[PDB]
């Protein structure tokens, strides 16, 4: 993996063109996420 | 190490959860291609992932970032989908999770759009779709996603289309 940019811990990346999108985050170590949930599903066919 | 509790449909937590997963579905640029075409999911389970060793590395390191930056920790509920989420689930984030063509790096990805982690539950771009019908949009097969704890610290803000 890549190392954070200096002075700081992750990166964030913040949507500037779809007005709907919610962020989306990176972070450069393993240890700094924990798998919580695991959810199941199927996706639905709209009707 | 891990052990998976089902949630019943009854449990508060299940359905925050729930919730989280359906209200954070949204359309994505691609029409579907990756991820299929949906606007909601049939939940089949809900499970707690209990794994006391990777919980403790991930709060040793939470503590760090916390003290680099004015005692917040910047944690945030996201969303991970990929192939591998049976072995995360075992053996934690590492940097066979990471995604090395990332726009921002070599690093491991995070969505708040539960729909936009569910475009790489088969792979980078879908991959080839589900196992058993080749299909990126299959309604029929089950699919996995992780909601997950992670440490934002002090986040380096990249604006991005
Ligand atoms: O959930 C994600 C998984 C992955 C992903 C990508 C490559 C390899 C991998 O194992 C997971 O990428 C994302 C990118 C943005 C937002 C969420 C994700
Ligand atoms: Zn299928």
């Amino acid at each position: 993996m890549a190392h954070s940019p200096p002075g700081h811990h992750s990166v964030t990346g913040r949507p500037s063109v779809n007005g709907l999108a919610l962020a989306e985050y990176v972070i450069y170590r393993g240890e700094q996420a924990y798998p919580e949930y695991l959810i199941t599903y199927q996706i639905m066919r709209p009707e | 190490g891990t052990i998976l509790i089902d949630l019943s449909p009854d449990d508060k937590e299940f359905q925050s959860v729930e919730e989280e997963m359906q209200s954070t579905v949204r359309e994505h640029r691609d029409g579907g291609h990756a991820g299929g075409i949906f606007n909601r999911y049939n939940i089949l389970k809900i499970q707690k992932v209990c794994n006391k060793k990777l919980w403790e590395r991930y709060t040793h390191r939470r503590k760090e970032v916390s003290e680099e930056n004015h005692n917040h920790a910047n944690e945030r509920m996201l969303f991970h989908g990929s192939p591998f989420v049976n072995a995360i689930i075992h053996k934690g984030f590492d940097e066979r999770h990471a995604y090395i063509g990332g726009m921002f790096g070599a690093g491991i990805y995070f969505a708040e759009n539960s729909s936009k982690s569910n475009q790489y539950v088969y792979g980078i771009g879908g991959g080839t779709g589900c196992p058993v019908h080749k299909d990126r949009s299959c309604y029929i097969c089950h699919r996995q996603l992780l909601f997950c704890r992670v440490t934002l610290g002090k986040s380096f803000l990249q604006f991005s289309a």
